């Protein structure tokens, strides 16, 4: 993975010069978020179980994904999608800290969709549990850091579909 | 039920064992040159190749009598060798030429073992006969074909548990004849003492392995309750080729103990890349390695547990294609089933990468096949049996592309046993373009490959997503659809034109550039850009004057040089027959019966007809008439799901208490 | 980076940043100013030490390929220099040797030894380029500068 | 993989009709003939290898062109292949005459045979016709031992031709 | 599309041999129940509609589906349920003429998940219709012909789990 | 299978079966007893069939292939001969042609042109199988047979 | 009729008929004695089954056009069932709907709407008529003829 | 709405929207607040409409499913009768029947025939609603709802 720091080395490297000083405005505006980064980082540590049990409550209770037949029945499907979750929340995470969505290209969405489609996951719904998370985040940690989370939930959203 | 498909790798596996192909594969399995000795044994056997052409010709002279005399020492009260049949040459095959035009008329014009009896001929029966002769021929057939192979392996392979395949009452006089063969084949040199050992040498062998009364099968047992056991026969084993298994030892030189370790790095990293990557700590590793503090399996459990590995096969990738390459770094084989996928997933959610190596590396599957001293090695066809579920993504697993592709091969498939065919075209999912405004974007084969091939037959119809677009009158029908992105009532129509000039200003729904511009827009996805319109101005003139109809507009736009190179002179031919369907019919094609039916258009007349067979169809007709420009009518699936990517307003969530008091328990002191 | 290098282990460990990572995080992201000073620094005298360092590792090592009289393997040379003053600067800018490691580390024993270029050569050229780096940097900058530059000589040793 | 009994109790809470006469009814009809499956793989069992060896040897009779040079039963290699594979296909068959399912059949012995067989080159014509007789072999076999309502037995090996041949018509 | 006849005649003739004493037998059970099938065919499109309507009213009526924000409100969204009914009536009905399944699986389920996943058609509640109008055609044309319809019924049921 | 025929046609319109596919289903399992002995009577003659029908088509048609000397190309035309023999008892079976039209109709003119064999030859192969069949049948026995046979010669024209 | 539908089948696949479409064919044409005592008996009924079905038809709807004091719709809702009961007989010797549907279905909608006719209310009387001219034939008969009612009722719903 | 009508007019001829499509745009924004005005009136009176409306539809057609002395179908139509007010709110609201259509009036005949309530009957209850509709409204305002009804009514007949 590389971060936005990485990025802008990797932009200014294939040229092979230095940074100019528009890629060093946007470093330290980068160096400048790093400190509301982090405590959006703290916060969401803090709360990831319950952000993803009100996730799943205004997302996918009591549709048909939890009756029998839909994907979340039987104890063992729902775990999965919950689990499936903690894996966005903590990797939305990783990518708000690193300033860019690489690492969720990396290790989530290449090929998630193609998965996803032979078990049998819906992606829309489980799409619309992203955007529900998108929102918890933002009623959690506020309406800045919850754009900046916004960012990479709408990144995984759009990478899913 | 089982219609996904994990492709079919193009396999050739080893029949018998030639001394060039034992010494390459020995070298290419260890990923360097050829050694002094190996090139030595290359040479010494070809200079000696002249001789064992000599051998093995003066054994083909003489094939009839040898045989001849094995038969004669085992068979009585007939002629033996009148069931020998000799192989046909097949004479006059289609495009020999052997026939000229349609005129097929004028092409023609050691003593014998204790109490052992014979076999009488008469009542041994024709078919039996014919077996044993057959046999014998074939016998010094594969004795020439090892003299010249350098190697007795083509022998060992196909007679070891050939005892009971030939009937066990004559296993001895099978040995008799063979005997009596030997001698008459020792009776051709006399005067060699090399070629004698040589010929002599081979019909011990062969001799020496028939004689093996019921080899065992070597039993794979399943690991765990989720996966199969198997059985390979040893003649499998036997001609396939040989892996080189490395055993550390701590009494071993330095130079063995590096070797060993070469191969660790080998197995674990698919290629010695320490030294490329700086990877120093490997040092210390190797001393407690070498000093026999620790294990190969300890070494390896640290490596996987490394920067190194971390770096190479987990940043990359996926969990799903990270957990399924350690599978082959670790156990050497790819995953057999997707319960086994799922212990492996929970493990890593658990504890992460280090717990996903300690779960491979204490598994006692590794102690079975790897133990504590042994190199871990790649497994597979020919080592042991292989099962078939797993069967397209191990191969390309072990194949050095495997880590270049990203999409899982193993979770996927394995998820796709389980359901009905897939929502994709029949000829895979690289042939179903985005269903985009304009472009045939496809994907690449070869770039960031994941095609799943699902057996789809002649008769599959798929199931497409009505648009709802189209005029009132043309539907009710199938109004039930709706897509977003859809243009519903705006279609372009043109009604027919029916001595005086006309009025200056005369108004239709969309002016003539405007109409015009629609249906370049339709036919081609977007508007081209400003000489490009230059060939087909007079057909523009020919629409504008009632002299054609819009489907002939159409058509003549589809047949333009202009449509042919942006769809079809540089696409794969039934992606290109897709994509003008979809933009002419204004649909995907429904199975392979319409797609059958345009591939064999386009190969038997072409591009030009493809377009003709398309415009002319009775649904065109039905659908767009001859006053239309198309539309689309039909989304997929995923290209309907593209265009919503918005689902905030089902999210909706899911007053007076229902009891009085709540929570309190009875009788409360 | 560092960043990505904390968030790496976090990965790979299946567990959100530790607050000792957190602290890490927070304490070099308050550093970015004089991190893009110092790279301004380095890039803005990228020529006079390239030039410098030149001058002295071919006063020590005269039998070398850059002076050899080939103008070419001269030029080749001293763009290999700035090059690597170039690989460092990013490495200032990132808090850590991945940038350089990734561009100019991977593989540069293969790569030199390809070329037929002695790598004690390129190592004594480093030296001489950390020499003049130092020269014209302050004391409290020159510690990630000097690192990298041995992290590039300990590279090709 | 799943057994009978266990398919019908999952779509039991599956199809939200529970425990009703139809249900009732198929159970009550499966466990009847469960003796009787039991008894077919005792018998399949027993009889394995005879199975298995008259099966290959009729269809080297029927296709003597396999054995011969340039067949794909040619060479003991090959030879040995052939019988490791009608092994397998009988032990997987009586699998699910045992089980009542197909399921084993789907997850075990179907699952990428396809793939398996199109990169060896394993004809399918053959496979199938060997099934076949040992299909035969076994109705024989049965009908020896006194079995009367065996029309379950066929259940499996039909299935499997089916799965594995190609579409003609 | 295969039928039992063409099911049987594919098998031997992937064989190269003629129809052996077993397929033949298989053949003349299919030409026995013939009778049987075309008077069920026959009862099922008399009363297509009616098994639609009480479909319906048993499984989805006067329930979360049919009300504001579930699968089966507005007018377009009912009407195409019902029309989903009937097309899974009706191809029930030719796979029950056919005596095989062969054209539920290349007409009915192919793509079916991914379809109804795309367009978040609850998968549960398409089951339980499908379950209910089992029911329904066992209860109208008999217990025989009702399990032979039911048969297909529960491999269109299977095939949507 | 005229069944399929009938299914496709009704589901070409959306619709249940019309009385007329009832009527014409009812009559072919009507008459199903009677397709199964014509088909046995096929399969058990089928080696007299091709054995009279190549003697008559060697003597009206000589100049042929399978009448070249050529012992695997005469073999190769009674192996086809009895092959068309199975597919029309198939159709016979299936009451349609589907099965004929299928395995061994569609792409017959390219496979045999490919292998170089005139096709009026085959024509006249045909029709002497035709005449040989149809002796072993009643006439409404053979009435189907003669309509498949015919269907084979006018697909090889 | 069928033999038409046959005939431009053949033609859309530019073909002769292939042996299910003679089979079709046949089995049409032997049942001409059946379908033409059919269409006696219908026709020779026409009036009674017009009386009993318009008897039943308003007993069951008292407040229709036909039953509102008007002679002339009275007589044109008897004619109109006798003229429906004629096109089920030409559609019964056809074998085919396709007069019925030709002459008294496309656009029947359009047609009754424009007369202000309640087409539930002709549904019930063609439910009537059907009830009535069903009482006449025997089981094997009355196939078609329901089929054909249940055609007309269908269009008008 | 409006507004989209207007922008996918514009899209279909791939042009900015022209200046007369500007002019209606900024016509109907700026008479956005009689159409709020007349929403309110129609969801505030809902009920008494509803009521009215079905003692008006009941006086012309009491033998109906509503009227059967079944509870649960009489406050199913009257919610009924109460959604499509919402619905022609909604229209009103929007400028355009395209609410309308999309939500109640695409379909519509197939569902209610499968609830096997007669068309004939909601085409009343939708006159009686519309009178009451607009008995509560000034002509001005009235104008477009009793479009809309129309329009309901017509989706229906
Ligand atoms: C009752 C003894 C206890 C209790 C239960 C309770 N459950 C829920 C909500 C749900 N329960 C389930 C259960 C299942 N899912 C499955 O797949 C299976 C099959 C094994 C079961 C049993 C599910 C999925 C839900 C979520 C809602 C839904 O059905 O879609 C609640 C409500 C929770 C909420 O937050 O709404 C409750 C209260 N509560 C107690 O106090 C008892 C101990
Ligand atoms: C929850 C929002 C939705 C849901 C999820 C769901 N997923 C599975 C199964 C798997 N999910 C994954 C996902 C990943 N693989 C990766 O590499 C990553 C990146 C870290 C992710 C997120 C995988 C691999 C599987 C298969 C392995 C397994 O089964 O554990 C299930 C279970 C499916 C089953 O049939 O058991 C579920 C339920 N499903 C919904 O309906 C939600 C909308
Ligand atoms: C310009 C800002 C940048 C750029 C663009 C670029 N695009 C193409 C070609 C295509 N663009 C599209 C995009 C679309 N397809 C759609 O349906 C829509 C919505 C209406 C859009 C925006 C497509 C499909 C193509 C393919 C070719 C075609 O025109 O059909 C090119 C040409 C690339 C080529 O190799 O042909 C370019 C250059 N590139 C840049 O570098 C800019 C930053
Ligand atoms: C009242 C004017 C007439 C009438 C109505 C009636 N309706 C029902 C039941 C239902 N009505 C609906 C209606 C809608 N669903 C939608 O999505 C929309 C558009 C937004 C509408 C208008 C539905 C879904 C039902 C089903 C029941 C449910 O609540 O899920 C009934 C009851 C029928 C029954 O019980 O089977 C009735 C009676 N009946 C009349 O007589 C009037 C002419
Ligand atoms: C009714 C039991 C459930 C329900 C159904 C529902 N379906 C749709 C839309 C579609 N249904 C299909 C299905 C098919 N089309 C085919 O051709 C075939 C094979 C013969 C099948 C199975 C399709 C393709 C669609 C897409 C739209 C279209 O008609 O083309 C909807 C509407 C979805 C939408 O809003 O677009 C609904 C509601 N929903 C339920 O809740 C019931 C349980
Ligand atoms: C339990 C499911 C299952 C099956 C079926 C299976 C088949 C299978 N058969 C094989 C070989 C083979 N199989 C055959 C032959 C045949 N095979 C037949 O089923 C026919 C009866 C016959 C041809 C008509 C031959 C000839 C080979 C060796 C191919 C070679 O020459 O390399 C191999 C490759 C060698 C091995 O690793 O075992 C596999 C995997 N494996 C499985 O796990």
């Amino acid at each position: 993975m590389q971060d936005a720091i990485t990025a802008l080395i990797n932009s200014s490297d294939v040229q092979g010069r230095y940074l100019d000083p528009s890629s060093l405005d946007k470093l330290q505006n980068y160096f400048q978020s790093g400190d509301m980064r982090a405590k959006t980082a703290i916060a969401v540590s803090a709360n990831a179980k319950n952000i993803v049990t009100k996730t799943v409550a205004k997302s996918l209770l009591y549709t048909d994904i939890t009756a029998p037949g839909g994907n979340m029945y039987t104890c063992r499907r729902y775990a999965a999608c919950v689990r499936d979750l903690d894996y966005f929340l903590r990797y939305a995470t990783y990518a708000m800290l690193a300033g860019d969505t690489s690492i969720l290209d990396e290790r989530i969405l290449n090929g998630l969709r193609e998965t996803y489609n032979s078990l049998g996951v819906p992606i829309g719904a489980t799409i619309r549990s992203v955007q529900a998370m998108k929102e918890v985040v933002t009623s959690l940690v506020g309406a800045d850091a919850g754009r900046e989370m916004g960012v990479y939930f709408d990144h995984i959203a759009a990478g899913l579909s | 039920s089982v219609k996904a498909s994990g492709g079919s790798p193009v396999t050739q596996p080893q029949r018998y064992h030639t001394v060039p192909v034992a010494v390459i594969s020995h070298a290419v399995q260890q990923d360097r040159c050829l050694k002094n000795t190996e090139l030595q044994e290359l040479a010494d056997f070809f200079s000696s190749g002249v001789k064992l052409l000599e051998i093995a010709n003066t054994l083909t002279q003489h094939a009839d009598e040898i045989v001849l005399a094995g038969a004669n020492r085992i068979f009585v009260g007939g002629s033996p060798m009148a069931y020998l049949e000799k192989p046909k040459e097949k004479i006059g095959l289609p495009g020999s030429g052997y026939y000229v035009g349609e005129d097929f008329l004028t092409a023609a014009r050691d003593p014998l073992p204790g109490g052992f009896r014979f076999i009488n001929v008469s009542r041994y029966g024709a078919v039996r006969m014919k077996r044993s002769m057959r046999d014998l021929a074939w016998f010094l057939r594969y004795i020439t074909y090892a003299i010249v192979a350098g190697d007795g392996s083509i022998l060992s392979a196909n007679v070891r548990g050939l005892r009971g395949v030939i009937p066990e009452d004559v296993t001895e006089a099978t040995i008799v004849a063979l005997r009596a063969m030997r001698r008459q084949s020792l009776d051709y040199f006399l005067e060699d003492a090399e070629a004698t050992q040589l010929v002599k040498g081979y019909f011990d062998l062969l001799i020496a392995e028939y004689l093996t009364d019921k080899p065992s099968n070597q039993v794979r047992i399943g690991v765990s309750n989720d996966q199969q056991g198997l059985q390979l026969p040893q003649s499998y084993s036997m001609s396939a080729e040989v892996r080189p298994k490395f055993v550390f030892k701590q009494a071993a030189t330095l130079t063995q103990k590096q070797e060993a370790i070469a191969a660790i790095y080998r197995h674990v990293f698919e290629r010695d890349v320490t030294d490329t990557y700086g990877f120093t700590q490997k040092a210390e590793l190797e001393s407690q390695l070498i000093g026999g503090n620790i294990s190969v399996k300890e070494f390896v459990r640290r490596l996987g547990k490394s920067r190194l590995y971390r770096r190479l096969f987990y940043e990359p990738f996926t969990i799903s294609r990270a957990i399924e390459l350690a599978a082959r770094h670790f156990l050497g084989r790819g995953l057999s089933s997707r319960e086994e996928f799922q212990t492996y997933f929970d493990v890593m959610t658990k504890g992460g990468l280090p717990a996903l190596v300690d779960a491979f590396v204490d598994s006692a599957e590794y102690s079975d096949y790897f133990g504590e001293e042994t190199v871990p090695y790649l497994r597979g066809l020919g080592q042991e049996a292989q099962e078939c579920r797993n069967w397209g993504p191990q191969l390309d697993l072990f194949k050095y592309s495997a880590p270049v592709r990203k999409v899982p091969q193993f979770i996927t498939l394995f998820g796709s046993y389980q359901k009905p065919l897939p929502e994709q075209h029949p000829y895979g999912c690289g042939n179903d373009p985005l269903e985009i405004q304009f472009g045939a974007i496809f994907p690449q084969e070869t770039r960031n490959p994941h095609p799943q091939p699902a057996f789809f037959n002649k008769d599959t119809r798929r199931i497409l997503i009505g648009s709802g677009a189209g005029s009132p009158d043309k539907l009710n029908g199938n109004a039930l659809g709706k897509v977003p992105g859809s243009l519903g009532t705006r279609v372009l129509k043109l009604e027919p034109l029916h001595g005086h000039q006309s009025p200056s200003v005369n108004l239709l729904h969309h002016s003539s550039p405007a109409f015009i511009e629609g249906a370049y827009r339709q036919v081609f996805g977007r508007s081209l850009y400003e000489g490009q319109r230059q060939p087909l101005s007079s057909t523009e003139s020919k629409l504008l004057g009632g002299e054609i109809s819009v489907r002939e507009f159409v058509r003549q736009l589809a047949k333009s040089k202009v449509f042919r190179s942006l769809y079809w002179d540089s696409l794969y031919v039934t992606k290109a027959i897709e994509y003008i369907h979809r933009r002419l019919m204004g649909r995907p094609t429904y199975g392979r019966q319409e797609m059958n039916r345009y591939y064999d258009i386009c190969a038997t007349r072409g591009f030009y007809a493809l377009i003709d067979a398309i415009i002319d169809s009775p649904e065109y007709l039905e659908c767009f008439g001859e006053n239309t420009v198309p539309y689309e009518r039909y989304v997929t699936a995923r290209g309907y799901l593209m265009r919503s990517p918005r689902h905030e307003n089902q999210l909706r969530r899911e007053t007076v208490p229902d009891k009085y008091n709540p929570r309190k328990a009875n009788w409360a002191a | 980076s560092i960043v990505t290098e904390l968030i790496l282990n976090a990965d790979s460990e299946s567990r959100y940043p530790a607050p000792k990572e957190i602290q890490v995080y927070q304490n070099f992201v308050k550093t970015g100013e004089q991190r893009i000073r110092i790279a301004k620094i380095l890039a803005e005298n990228e020529q006079r030490i390239v030039q410098n360092g030149s001058a002295r590792f071919w006063e020590r090592v005269p039998n070398t390929p850059s002076n050899s009289g080939n103008e070419r393997k001269t030029a080749s040379c001293q763009r290999d220099q700035g090059w690597y003053i170039r690989l460092i600067a990013y490495s200032v800018l990132a808090g850590s040797e991945k940038p350089l490691e990734e561009i100019g580390t991977i593989g540069i024993k293969e790569m030199y030894n390809n070329l037929e270029i002695p790598l004690r050569n390129i190592v004594e050229c480093m030296r001489c380029l950390k020499e003049e780096a130092l020269s014209l940097m302050s004391e409290e900058d020159a510690l990630e500068v000097s690192a990298y530059f041995d992290y590039v000589m300990r590279s090709l040793s | 993989m799943q057994d009978k009994l266990t398919s019908v109790a999952k779509n039991c809470d599956l199809t939200g009709s529970s425990l009703n006469r139809e249900v009732v009814e198929t159970l009550k009809e499966f466990l009847a003939d469960g003796e009787k499956r039991v008894q077919v793989a005792g018998v399949i069992g027993s009889n394995a290898a005879e199975i298995v060896k008259t099966a290959v040897s009729l269809l080297f009779q029927e296709y003597p062109e396999l054995v011969s040079p340039g067949g794909n039963a040619y060479t003991t290699r090959r030879y040995n292949m052939y019988v490791r594979d009608m092994n397998y296909f009988l032990r997987y068959c009586s699998y699910a005459i045992v089980a009542g399912d197909a399921s084993v059949l789907d997850e075990r012995l179907l699952a990428g045979l396809r793939d398996t067989f199109n990169s060896l080159g394993i004809p399918l014509g053959p496979t199938a016709r060997s099934i076949q007789l040992m299909k035969n072999i076994v109705k024989e076999k049965l009908v020896t031992a006194g079995m009367t309502n065996i029309t379950f037995v066929d259940e499996p090996f039909d299935y499997v031709v089916r799965e594995i041949s190609e579409t003609e018509i």
